[PDB]
């Protein structure tokens, strides 16, 4: 149809920038600097394998340098632009014409043709493929300005600017021992300029801040172990009201009187009374084998008005009586709590994900006829379904009985190790590691003489930290709603919330 | 021998405003060698050469120093041998004043240029020493290719692509009268658009879609003088009538509608272009056939040839502002 | 045509002796194949090769359907090197045929033997394509990558076929449930063992850009074979305890199965010398000599060659005392002891100050060689460091009359004093005229010159350091550019290295001087000269390449008086961290922070140095997110409740600051801070909130931490599958509404812009882009500063695309996004 043009050409790469960048060769070479600059540009288009194998450019839109050649704006968070895979080839053609036609026609290729239809002044050759490209499909993540901060300002003149004149009034300046670690940094710093709020304290940020038919419950939760805290002994002002007349009328206020939450509450709560007199403290996972799945439902509320629970300490995250102190006496020792991690992470194998049993259900029938399962105890075989677990539960296993049967406890409860040393813990600590990590590669043969050093001790694949199965069972318990049953301002009206809805209004 | 590039030396030293201080190395009269901004050229002939896929695979520069040195990066790049061809030298009116030069041999030149020239090759034909008008220059050059080929396609039946280093008269009928033109001075279809002969110039000439006899053979140009790959443009064109232009560049896209799954260009390709002018213009690539949907791209696209993947044995960007995507309706 | 009769009256062979006739058919016709076949037939059978190609390759022409006929030639034509003929006849092959495998693997083998390789790769892709599970086709198409410096896609060939060994042993041991014909059918394979290992091995040398993740692979791909895929474990440990005795001391292969722990466990010594290599590379010298101590058990002999390779990377990488353990057992056998291992082995005795060793080793090497002067310079110099001037005359006049011949073609107490008068004047005149002066990037340049002209008056007294200088090192201060060539620099040195002095770099070259003083070495007092290379570290990292002044700052930590004194040694390890951030790159960064956070514990100084550090990037990311950091804050934070809380005789064995004062006993809301942003970064948004919500107890009206909050809960809530999914997303904007309601009334018109910002980016994250614009257009509108508006006109553009109101985006694009 017309005269023919090769395209065996180099094949080049492109970067489809979101920016209007112009024709000068000042104001390309601006937005190859905010990308890193040429020879970092290149390199992106260098690099192979998947995601994270390989990161791409950086679009630094307010890259520019202050007169003490400090980066302005040193905490941007650019936005990453990754190359493309499997990208259509694409041909670019040199398209010449008489100088000044574009000024007179809008500036635009489409209709400068159009203008010379006839000329033998336009040449038009295609001089590359373009086979790769990168582009910027991500978004701008959140953004802090750290402008008044007086630490970021001793930071950026010295470490941005690499000025040796205050590098070295900040060296002499950091405390080789800080004496006060606890307290807001306003008092280490000599700047004195912008005075910075009290109780801001120069939190700086993180690199990556974007990462992509009910009741309420009002359960006490302790905060602090000081020596001077309160514990509840009553349960709640509201529970207690809302409970009260549960008696009375037997509805339960936020409910239909078809769901009978109340008449299941009754057949639930005089099952916890007897069990909190039997067993002062608990786990919800223990109680789940005892209830029907019938009154299940009811017994995040039972718990409120029998139960609070400390949110740190020994004790952490068990529900526990009302009048209860269990820094009071020694005999509350054996039920403080232990956590145990397994890190898939570093266990990545078959054979552990067949080793570790299941979770356990929702909700299920104790094996123990109304008590706790052999399957949350741990006997130096078959690891537990439930990794957080109390002292009173260990001992099954020999080598931990006689290290728990020689104990010296503190005569004053500790606010981490409890009653118990640092030295009898960590010795009870580190068998349970080392027992479940060798009966998750199957083992169960344990050398006696790791297992006896322990014992007689004086002073890694399992690890102390919460399980996951235990925090996702933690929100669900401290999350003050529940099931009963067994467009700005459509937006502003669809919430509806007593605080989200609020402000949602004032904003607006 | 299914195709070929042909290219001129480069930038002289006598075309330096400063006057031609160099002397001819060889003691040839106008041998004259190259000026240092000839050398930049001929590096960044190699270089582009280097990026394609169907590198040449032999070269056949004429005697002349300056052409010696256009080829002698573009050997050591791309590791090819270089033969002498005295019959592609310069076109001699007998009315030079001085003298008609004749150009030197192997064992001067050997010196100059020590293992980059292969002698195997012996000149299949010699110009007339006395100098050749313009009538008997293209005769000559219609001679040229038919012993010329069939002496590559029997002492080297396996090279396929070749270059020629050569001199700006005779590229201008090296392919008028391989493309089978009457005589050299015309335009090639109508619209007086010679060959493009500027300073290190490349052409290329591939056969039109058994094996068969080379006069028997079609022929199309399909570069006419690309100095993209220059940092400076085409400098010292020369056409036979001698005895202001923006630039903009424009994406043309080819989407496939598939999941994950890239087409490509065969390496081999050819377009052609038409209705550029109207709203809804339509390209060949190859065998299949496309119409276009004009379509400016909010941002730009910024495209790097100095970034370009080179094969090798071991300062310009692109703006583009506009885009073009293809629909199959072949 | 009466030939036709003629020829098979003398086709009648049983002899071959009438060939004269057939050689006058094929005159007279000169068509007939039948003619060319026979008469070139018969030439096989007397022995006549080169004349039979010849008559077969006329015939081939006239019958060109004949594929089967071209290739009999072709292959005749090969066995006598006649490889552009033979070229041609396979090439007629594949156009009748291009489904011929033979052919175009012989074919592609000549084009190498030519020197035209590209079509040659050509062949094999398709040849590798069609047939992927042949190992020839395998092994020279990964040569021919080679020959392009592709080896990225050598090595993607060599790992995609072990990913299918892979998968075909996961299948066998699933399919026990055996059937051979239904699994090689379906997983068919090219064996991995330990050969294909070895050359994966040369490729990430010859790569030398992957090392300490092209080691991963290596140690995959050994404990793959062996039968040990199952022990993932050591993907995770740094330093190659698997495959050493070290393996013992772990506490995860110590809890195997007792079954497990006699499966093999011993690379073969050519894969594991090229792990060394790696790590060597890598800078890591412990690792190389663990592997190379390995090469000590084979028989001598199997591995001299490894020996030579392993001594002569150490030489390359400046280690001249490990070297030579590895050249001088090579010095036994004869066949090594040429200059190849001396002139190596010479230098390295050098610069241990071992010089009457190496005066023979020099001695020996230039009999080999004479023609040489790189010994003869070098071997010069060692006639000066030993107390021999009468000699070292005699070889100055040898060397430079031997390269004069070369280029045409093309008083021992008074000497020093003498000296140390005259080069005091010199080093305290030249810092005094630097002090009195200083484009700001000249002034650089002419200060650098100056100081460089002092810092190699320090460096080069060699009682400071227990190594050499580093050429890096040397190369900055060889800079000033007046030498001419690396060899002739000593020539001119060495000429007034005879009984004068005057100006040129490298004073004496280096000596032992005696100290006589501490607090003075010139005129200069040992905390004037420490202020120059930190001052010259910084400025050439500032207007210089970045790479160099590092390498200012790692030679002043080896002096033997800095490193020797605290308060030199705390700035050395902030002053390397300055320009770490400016390399680049993250697995250094991390061993410099880790490097002070063991020092300067709890200081509340270092641990923000720690997070504006890492205040952007993906860089900085990984860092955070791996878990190296969250064991190490997670030890660094149970060490801060055991300062506060122990009543017991322990607050020992991690406690380095015994200064601490807290007697209400609060938390560092640093700790929990930098520990979370860990767990955040980990997409661990349930612990982070379990002590970012200790934060909220302690410091409410802090805005980063109401930011994370209302972050946690919004990111946590799209991980869960559940109603309470919309009661965790409004529990989080009130902690985002309570960030805005700070910034905006408490800080002035610069973070209330921000506000407004991080809340339209927030309606954004949860889909609700009608309200994310209002707030967009409230930066852009309702302030001034210009910094945010740029990224809410780069958010908002995306909301208008999708929207597709083009309309609108070529608006903002135009004003704020312009350039």
């Amino acid at each position: 149809i017309a005269d023919e043009f090769t395209l065996d050409l180099p094949r080049i790469p492109s970067l489809e920038l979101p920016l209007n960048v112009s024709t000068k060769h000042s104001s390309i070479q601006k937005a190859i600097k905010m990308c890193g600059g040429i020879e970092k540009v290149k390199e992106a288009f260098k690099e192979h394998g998947p995601i994270e194998s390989q990161h791409g450019l950086q679009l630094y839109l307010n890259d520019d340098t202050d007169s003490d050649g400090s980066k302005s704006y040193f905490n941007e968070h650019p936005v990453i632009g990754k190359r493309v895979p499997f990208r259509d080839e694409s041909v670019i053609l040199k398209v010449t014409m008489p100088k000044g036609t574009l000024s007179k026609n809008n500036n635009s290729v489409k209709d400068s043709i159009k203008s010379l239809k006839d000329s033998n002044k336009l040449r038009v050759t295609p001089v590359s493929i373009v086979d790769n490209t990168i582009k910027f499909r991500e978004m701008s993540d959140f953004q802090i300005k750290l402008d008044n901060v007086p630490s970021a300002r001793e930071f950026k003149s010295s470490f941005g600017s690499l000025e040796w004149n205050n590098f070295k009034s900040f060296v002499n300046s950091v405390p080789d021992n800080d004496s006060q670690p606890q307290e807001n940094i306003g008092n280490l710093i000599l700047d004195r300029s912008v005075k910075i709020p009290s109780t801001d304290f120069q939190l700086p940020p993180p690199p990556k801040l974007s990462m992509v038919t009910y009741i309420k419950n009002y359960q006490l939760f302790v905060h602090d172990l000081s020596d001077k805290t309160v514990i509840p002994s009553q349960a709640h002002e509201q529970v207690l009201y809302d409970f009260e007349v549960a008696k009375k009328t037997k509805v339960y206020p936020g409910t239909k009187s078809d769901s009978k939450f109340y008449e299941s509450l009754e057949e639930c709560l005089k099952i916890l009374r007897e069990l909190f007199a039997r067993r002062p403290i608990w786990v919800k996972r223990h109680l789940d084998g005892i209830v029907p799945k019938k009154i299940h439902h009811t017994m995040k509320i039972a718990l409120a008005l029998i139960s609070y629970r400390f949110t740190m300490g020994p004790w952490r995250n068990t529900y526990i009586k009302f009048g209860i102190d269990p820094r009071s006496s020694v005999e509350y020792a054996q039920y403080q709590t232990e956590y145990f991690k397994i890190e898939r992470k570093l266990l990545s194998s078959p054979i552990v994900k067949k080793n570790v049993p299941k979770p356990p259900p929702l909700v299920f029938e104790s094996d123990t006829p109304g008590g706790i399962d052999s399957r949350f105890k741990f006997d130096g075989k078959r690891i537990p379904w439930y990794l957080m677990l109390q002292i009173d539960l260990l001992i099954g296993e020999p080598n931990i009985a006689e290290v728990f049967h020689n104990v010296e406890y503190l005569d004053k409860a500790n606010e981490l190790t409890g009653w118990f040393k640092e030295l009898d813990l960590v010795k009870i600590r580190r068998i349970v590691k080392y027992e479940l990590g060798c009966m998750v590669q199957g083992n169960y043969e344990y050398n006696k003489y790791k297992l006896k050093y322990f014992k007689t001790m004086l002073f890694g694949a399992i690890t102390e930290e919460p399980d996951d199965a235990a925090l996702e069972n933690e929100e669900m318990d401290t999350d003050q709603n529940l099931k009963v049953p067994a467009x700005x301002x459509x937006x502003x009206x669809x919430x509806x919330x007593x605080x989200x809805x609020x402000x949602x209004x004032x904003x607006x | 021998v299914n195709t070929i590039y042909i290219a001129r030396h480069g930038y002289r030293s006598n075309w330096l405003p400063e006057g031609p201080y160099p002397d001819p190395l060889t003691g040839i009269d106008s041998d004259v060698p190259l000026a240092e901004h000839g050398v930049q050229q001929a590096k960044e002939l190699a270089h582009y050469l280097l990026s394609l896929d169907n590198q040449p695979e032999a070269a056949f520069a004429s005697p002349f120093y300056r052409c010696l040195e256009t080829v002698q990066p573009i050997a050591k790049l791309l590791e090819i041998p270089v033969y002498l061809e005295r019959g592609i030298g310069e076109w001699y009116r007998p009315d030079r004043k001085p003298v008609i030069p004749v150009p030197a041999g192997y064992e001067i030149l050997s010196k100059f240029f020590p293992g980059v020239i292969s002698q195997e090759w012996d000149s299949t034909l010699t110009p007339n020493e006395k100098g050749e008008t313009e009538q008997e220059m293209y005769m000559r050059f219609k001679k040229f290719w038919p012993l010329f080929i069939e002496r590559v396609e029997k002492e080297y039946p396996n090279v396929e692509c070749i270059l020629l280093v050569t001199h700006a008269a005779s590229k201008i009928a090296l392919g008028m009268s391989l493309l089978g033109y009457d005589n050299p001075r015309m335009s090639l279809n109508e619209n007086g658009d010679k060959i493009r002969s500027g300073s290190c110039s490349l052409d290329k000439y591939e056969i039109l879609k058994t094996y068969i006899p080379f006069s028997d053979r079609k022929w199309v140009l399909t570069m006419n003088g690309n100095t993209e790959f220059l940092s400076s443009g085409e400098e010292m064109n020369w056409n036979f009538d001698c005895v202001e232009v923006e630039t903009v560049y424009i994406s043309v896209d080819i989407p496939s509608g598939n999941y994950k799954e890239r087409t490509e260009i065969a390496k081999s390709a050819i377009l052609q272009y038409s209705g550029l002018e109207t709203d809804a213009p339509l390209f060949r690539i190859g065998n299949r056939l496309y119409e276009g949907s004009w379509e400016r791209l909010v941002g730009t696209e910024l495209a790097f040839p100095n970034a370009a993947h080179v094969h090798k044995k071991t300062e310009k960007i692109y703006r583009i502002k506009e885009r073009i995507v293809l629909s199959n309706v072949r | 045509q009466l030939l036709s009769q003629a020829n098979e009256a003398f086709v009648r062979n049983d002899l071959q002796v009438a060939e004269r006739l057939f050689n006058e058919v094929i005159k007279k016709d000169a068509r007939n194949f039948a003619a060319y076949e026979t008469l070139g037939d018969i030439y096989q059978l007397q022995g006549r090769l080169n004349d039979c190609c010849n008559s077969w390759f006329l015939a081939a022409h006239l019958n060109a359907s004949d594929w089967e006929f071209w290739k009999i030639v072709a292959i005749l034509s090969a066995d006598l090197d006649h490889v552009r003929q033979a070229i041609y006849c396979f090439s007629r092959v594949i156009s009748l045929n291009p489904m011929e495998w033979e052919s175009i693997y012989r074919r592609s083998m000549l084009y190498k033997k030519t020197g035209q390789l590209a079509r040659a790769l050509d062949g094999f892709q398709r040849l590798y394509m069609y047939n992927p599970y042949d190992a020839n086709i395998l092994r020279e198409l990964a040569i021919l990558y080679v020959d392009y410096d592709r080896i990225e896609d050598s090595i993607e060939l060599y790992m995609k076929v072990f990913n299918a060994n892979v998968e075909r042993r996961e299948a066998i041991l699933a399919a026990l449930e055996i059937n051979w014909k239904k699994i090689d059918a379906k997983y068919k394979c090219i064996p991995f063992d330990w050969s294909s290992l070895n050359i994966l091995a040369e490729l990430f040398l010859k790569l030398a850009v992957s090392e300490v993740d092209g080691i991963k692979t290596i140690k995959k791909c050994a404990r793959w074979i062996q039968r040990r895929e199952s022990q993932t474990f050591w993907d995770h440990v740094p330093d190659d305890s698997e495959f050493d005795n070290r393996r013992f001391k772990n506490s995860t292969f110590d809890s195997l199965l007792a079954a497990e722990k006699e499966k093999s466990y011993n690379i073969p010594i050519d894969i594991r010398v090229r792990l060394g290599l790696l790590r060597l590379n890598t800078d890591n010298l412990v690792e190389a000599l663990n592997h190379f101590q390995c090469l000590y058990d084979e028989t001598f002999s199997d591995v001299a060659d490894l020996y030579f390779e392993a001594a002569t990377a150490l030489t390359r990488a400046e280690k001249y005392k490990e070297a030579i353990d590895f050249f001088t057992p090579l010095l036994s056998l004869e066949e090594w002891r040429t200059t190849d291992v001396f002139k190596p082995l010479a230098r390295c005795y050098k610069e241990i100050e071992s010089y009457e060793t190496a005066k023979e080793f020099y001695e020996l090497a230039i009999k080999s060689e004479p023609d040489d002067l790189d010994i003869r310079v070098s071997l010069a110099e060692v006639y000066y460091r030993l107390n021999d001037p009468e000699t070292f005359k005699h070889m100055l006049v040898d060397v430079v009359e031997m390269r004069k011949h070369q280029v045409d073609e093309t008083d021992a107490e008074r000497e020093r004093i003498e000296r140390e008068r005259r080069i005091t004047a010199k080093v305290v005149d030249k810092y005094e005229k630097m002090k009195k002066f200083e484009n700001e990037a000249k002034q650089a340049s002419i200060w650098i010159n100056t100081v460089s002209e002092l810092v190699d008056i320090f460096s080069s007294v060699k009682n400071f350091f227990m190594k050499s200088r580093s050429r890096k090192f040397v190369g900055i201060l060889r800079r000033t550019k007046k030498f001419n060539t690396e060899l002739d620099f000593q020539i001119e040195r060495l000429s007034k290295l005879a009984e004068g002095d005057s100006v040129f770099e490298g004073p004496l070259m280096e000596e032992r001087v005696t100290l006589t003083s501490a607090t003075e070495l010139r005129g200069l007092s040992y905390e004037q000269w420490f202020e120059l290379f930190m001052e010259l570290s910084l400025v050439i990292a500032k207007y210089q390449s970045v790479e160099d002044g590092l390498s200012v700052v790692e030679t002043a930590q080896e002096v033997n008086v800095f490193f020797q004194d605290p308060e030199r040694v705390k700035m050395m390890k902030f002053v390397k961290l300055a320009i770490v951030l400016q390399m680049d790159d993250e697995e250094e960064l991390a061993e410099n922070l880790r490097g002070l956070l063991n020092q300067f514990q709890f200081n509340r100084k270092v641990l923000q140095v720690f997070m504006y550090s890492l205040c952007r990037g993906p860089s900085s990311l990984n860092i955070l997110s791996s878990t190296i950091q969250q064991k190490f804050f997670l030890r660094q934070l149970k060490a801060f409740d055991s300062c506060r809380y122990n009543t017991e005789v322990n607050g020992q064995a991690s406690i380095t600051n015994k200064e601490v004062y807290n007697p209400n006993k609060k938390s560092s809301p640093y700790l929990y801070y930098i520990y979370a942003v860990l767990l955040y970064s980990s997409r661990g948004f349930l612990s982070a909130l379990q002590y970012l919500t200790r934060l909220e107890e302690d410091i409410p009206d802090d805005p980063m931490v109401n930011l994370l909050m209302g972050l946690s809960h919004i990111h946590r809530a799209m991980q869960r599958l559940t109603a309470q999914r919309h009661f965790q997303i409004f529990h989080g904007l009130r902690y985002l509404y309570r960030y805005h309601k700070i910034r905006k009334s408490l800080y002035t018109d610069l973070e209330k812009q921000e506000a407004d910002y991080n809340l339209g980016r927030a309606f954004h994250l949860i889909g609700l882009v009608s309200i994310a614009i209002e707030y967009y257009n409230r930066v852009l509108e309702n302030y001034d500063d210009g910094k945010l508006k740029k990224h809410a006109a780069y958010n908002s553009i995306i909301i208008y695309q999708q929207s597709g109101n083009v309309e609108l985006a070529d608006h903002l694009m135009e004003k704020y996004l312009s350039i």
